[PDB]
RNA sequence: AGCUAGUUGGUGGGGUAAUGGCCCACCAAGGCGACGACGGGUAGCCGGUCUGAGAGGAUGGCCGGCCACAGGGGCACUGAGACACGGGCCCCACUCCUACGGGAGGCAGCAGUUAGGAAUCUUCCGCAAUGGGCGCAAGCCUGACGGAGCGACGCCGCUUGGAGGAAGAAGCCCUUCGGGGUGUAAACUCCUGAACCCGGGACGAAACCCCCGACGAGGGGACUGACGGUACCGGGGUAAUAGCGCCGGCCAACUCCGUGCCAGCAGCCGCGGUAAUACGGAGGGCGCGAGCGUUACCCGGAUUCACUGGGCGUAAAGGGCGUGUAGGCGGCCUGGGGCGUCCCAUGUGAAAGACCACGGCUCAACCGUGGGGGAGCGUGGGAUACGCUCAGGCUAGACG
């Protein structure tokens, strides 16, 4: 399955998420193919979210499913407003 | 040489002669003795050195040099090496380490006594 | 960590005056006047003409003396000088001068750099806002150092501020005295510091 | 710290052995390989063998030993 | 693009085969050397169509048998023996040099 | 075997150098006459023109040297004080543009071999084309 | 130094998701090779890591990719995918039970035990985050992972106080007996208040779920913490671990006593055989500093394998010469081609690292964002000065 996921990338107690298109069967670490957004969930950062959205619905048009997290934090960057 | 030469042919990789078989560079090697006996230096040099032939973990049979103003060294007693040529000496390549298994450190060494073992003088 | 211990040693054995003790390193006490020799058993000895490696290591010690630093940082500070564009020399400089125990004591929050370190350390001194206690902190243009409400009232510092109550500030820094605050105005330059060493010379030694 | 075992028994020279070196039959015991002192090379001093001498001796390795005494 | 190379025909000793001598021309990355290296090639001729001493343009393949990945795509200048003879010259001395 | 026609030359010319000669022959190429030409232009020689030495196209080199220096050594300072086949026969050096060597800092000069002709390392440079690093001259 | 007989190619077939000597029948006799095969040794490889001015060199730990192997070997099966790490069959090797016929195994998963060894961690807690798999979903499973524990193992941060304080206590150590050192160091006064106790106290966690809205978008809601009562803040609050190397030269730093070529130091030159600035100790110093040194290894320095950048009359080194094969290399002029070569454009060079800028953790390490570079390689175009290559000429080389 091809995937929009999160990878840490960040440290012991301060994690950093990669919002990231990739097979299913990776490392979570693994070599993905995009590289679509960021999150941090510490907020120390004014900018703790920032996704390319047009790349992301592109993605989701091919037919990638976005995990839990990964759908939530799409959803909060606005790649679903459909209006 | 020649540019073309030197394709051809190709440069000669100086690999480096190995110092110390104390085998697989093991920084140490622990290895039981045989005698204990003082041999004399070389030739503008004269004394008796304390050296051990040892028998290694790494199955080698050293010529192994004692440092220590007083040693206590005895025949099966299980010792440390950690290599080091010693200028005077022939067949020695190595230090024994003192202060560690069976080469107890230097009494009263209160100077430079980390290359000896030799612990902290318990002051009071 | 850091130096400890007896000071004007290390002054005797430069062979310039240090202001590590700060005052009485001002009074006929700093022991370089009456005492210009080296410490030890051999300090009113001829002292043998000194070697090309020598002086510099002499020179590099009596810098690092100054900002009482640990060889490894001061190193580092190199590295991270010659990394940067510019003259390796004078931006050095300024990064040492960017420490904050140093800046604590150029604002005169301290007579001693020892002692502002020391402020630094147990939560005295505030930087734009937020109270730091790591004597190593960058401290870059257009940064306020300040006193802490804790501490404002504090009899050490309230004496440090009065001695200072007319003391000159240096070109690049700008102290609030009735506020207890401290502008960073700009980055300290070779021409801004009269510092009694030569950083060539340094820089000479640590290119190895 | 000097180990003050530095033994001192006497010995009838039996050997010329090369390069200051001489077998040296003990009036203890054996003998011992007996390599000249640095004070004995300093004053000349030839020995020879069937010569009256006084070996110091090591406890680790009691065959060797070092002349101190000429004749 | 599939891979384009231009070579000698070397042997036609081979049932709808021939043989191609590929040389390249290329700098020795640390002497700053240009070095004449080649490489054989073994090519399909679905004709027995070249000939020996034939100047050709081959092209990458899908194989047709084990260590041999190339057809021969077109005649470049046919009949030249001075490049193929070269080669049994140096094949001749390769018989030599020994024992 | 008259093996490098570039760097026979450049021999000769060093040569010439050397004894304070007004002139050397060459033999002729198109090529080695270029290379003249631009080292004239930089200012290494006096000039050149094509003569006849048996009936044989040869090339003059005009030599170019400093004033009477005084004291002892008293022979004039060189013009060219070194030169230099890099790309020669068998090692054939080729630079990108970025790789082009400022030979001296900015003082000496070295000469390509480029598609823009026979040309100058700063030339090159502002034409942005690399090249045949035939010679360094300072 | 030659190697090859399913070996190299063919026809026809099998087998495969698919090409193919993968296999099989038959025919042909090739195929590779000194432009280094085969044979032996060594070895996972790289993104990289260190070093280095760079070119290079060594190395490939962790982290990222791929390969390859799951006691050793062989084989299939199933399945989209395996010749199958915690699946199967079989043999060997091995441990375990056996009512002797036979079975059970596989930690190169985490943890640990044992062994080897110089040397390497806790039979830790959690599904909270991320990710995985199943499932409508709840949710389960999860030694991936999150973290804590141990080890100065490395890097980074901080503390072992600061301000005063003698023309200079004592103690110790020199001394030319006057004095000098240790050293403003101490002691003592002032000030602060790491430790430490109490008070609170997280970010990380908003979704999946519910309902409005069509189960779409959008909106409101709730559950949910291993780390951890930790980080961190608020109050009080004690001056509160200094160690190691060296001290002849390199190389920073000198005196005295003991010792007497001995005991010893040493990385090299070497010091020591009675006045040792090289030994043991003591002061003094100097260098680092919670580390310091030793050893092992690698690079440097070695421009000591030299491309950048070595040489070869005598120092190592011109083969005894000749002819000659491959190979390398090549005069002048004209034209094409443009392979080299150069140039532009772009594709690619994943990320992380390394560079620059900013941002976050009280700084930094560490990490995040953003950007550039980037050797090399592909594709399209261009350029012909220079190699190459074809074609023609020339007489300065060569040959007659
Ligand atoms: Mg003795």
């Amino acid at each position: 399955m091809v995937k929009i996921r999160l990878a840490r990338f960040g440290s012991k107690h301060n994690p950093h998420y990669r919002i990231v298109v990739t097979d299913a069967r990776r490392k979570r670490d693994g070599k993905y193919i995009e590289k679509i957004g960021y999150y941090d969930p510490r907020k120390t950062t004014p900018d703790w979210l920032k996704v390319d959205v047009e790349r992301a619905r592109y993605w989701l048009s091919v037919g990638a499913q976005p995990t839990d997290t990964a759908r939530r934090l799409l959803r909060q960057a606005g790649v679903f407003r459909q209006e | 040489p020649t540019i073309n030469q030197l394709v051809r042919k190709g440069r000669e990789k100086v690999r480096k002669k190995s110092k110390v078989p104390a085998l697989k560079g093991a920084p140490f090697r622990r290895g039981v003795c045989t005698v204990v006996r003082t041999v004399t230096p070389k030739k503008p040099n004269s004394a008796l050195r304390k050296v051990a032939k040892v028998r290694l973990t790494s199955g080698y049979e050293v010529t192994a040099y004692i440092p220590g103003e007083g040693h206590n060294l005895q025949e099966h007693s299980v010792v440390l090496i950690r290599g080091g040529r010693v200028k005077d000496l022939p067949g020695v390549r190595y230090h024994i380490v003192r202060g560690v298994y069976d080469a107890a450190g230097v009494k009263d060494r209160k100077k430079s006594r980390s290359k000896y073992g030799t612990k902290k003088p318990k002051e009071a | 960590g850091r130096y400890i211990g007896p000071v004007c040693r290390l002054c005797r054995r430069e062979g310039v005056k240090l202001y590590l003790k700060g005052e009485r390193c001002y009074s006929p006490k700093c022991a370089m006047e009456r005492r210009p020799y080296p410490p030890g058993q051999h300090g009113q000895k001829r002292a043998r003409r000194p070697s090309d490696y020598a002086v510099r290591l002499r020179e590099k010690q009596k810098l690092r003396r100054i900002y009482g630093i640990s060889e490894r940082q001061f190193r580092n500070l190199f590295e991270e000088a010659s990394k940067k564009k510019g003259v390796t020399g004078s931006v050095f400089l300024g990064l040492l001068e960017s420490r904050l125990d140093n800046v604590v004591y150029r604002l005169g929050f301290a007579v001693s750099r020892r002692q502002a370190r020391q402020l630094v350390r147990h939560g005295h001194i505030t930087v734009n806002g937020r109270r730091v206690d790591l004597p190593s902190y960058r401290v870059r243009p257009g940064d306020e150092i300040a006193v802490a409400e804790k501490s404002r009232n504090l009899e050490l510092i309230r004496q440090n501020l009065e001695a200072m109550k007319g003391r000159k500030v240096g070109p690049w820094l700008s102290l609030d005295v009735e506020g207890m605050k401290g502008k960073f105005l700009r980055l300290p330059d070779r021409e801004d510091l009269a510092l009694p060493v030569n950083e060539q010379l340094v820089i000479e030694f640590y290119s190895r | 710290a000097k180990e003050k075992d530095t033994i001192r028994t006497e010995g009838v020279v039996t050997e010329a052995l090369p390069n200051a070196t001489f077998r040296v039959k003990l009036d203890s015991g054996p003998e011992i390989l007996a390599y000249i002192s640095g004070k004995m090379r300093m004053h000349y001093i030839r020995i020879l063998p069937g010569d009256r001498v006084v070996v110091e001796i090591t406890p680790y390795d009691p065959t060797r030993g070092r002349i101190v005494y000429r004749k | 693009p599939k891979k384009v190379l231009t070579g000698v025909v070397v042997s036609d000793k081979m049932q709808k085969t021939v043989t191609v001598l590929v040389e390249r021309q290329f700098p020795h990355p640390l002497y700053g050397k240009v070095i004449k290296r080649s490489k054989k090639y073994l090519a399909h001729d679905p004709e027995e169509k070249y000939k020996l001493g034939d100047v050709v343009e081959i092209i990458e393949s899908r194989p047709i048998s084990k260590r041999k990945r190339f057809r021969v795509l077109r005649l470049v200048e046919s009949g030249r023996m001075d490049l193929v003879e070269k080669y049994l010259i140096r094949r001749q001395n390769y018989e030599s040099l020994s024992k | 075997m008259l093996t490098d026609p570039i760097a026979d030359m450049l021999t000769r010319i060093r040569n010439a150098t050397r004894v304070y000669k007004e002139s050397t022959d060459v033999p002729a190429s198109r090529f080695k006459e270029e290379i003249l030409r631009i080292l004239a232009r930089e200012g290494f020689i006096k000039g050149y023109e094509r003569v006849d030495v048996d009936g044989k196209p040869y090339l003059r080199v005009y030599l170019k040297y400093g004033p009477r220096r005084q004291g002892p050594d008293p022979r004039p300072e060189q013009v060219i004080h070194h030169i230099r086949r890099i790309s020669k026969p068998g090692r054939r050096v080729y630079v990108g543009v970025k790789e082009i060597p400022r030979v001296r800092r900015g003082l000496g000069i070295a000469i390509l071999s480029t598609s823009k002709g026979v040309l100058t390392d700063r030339e090159a440079r502002k034409l942005g084309v690399g090249g045949e690093l035939i010679c360094e001259v300072w």
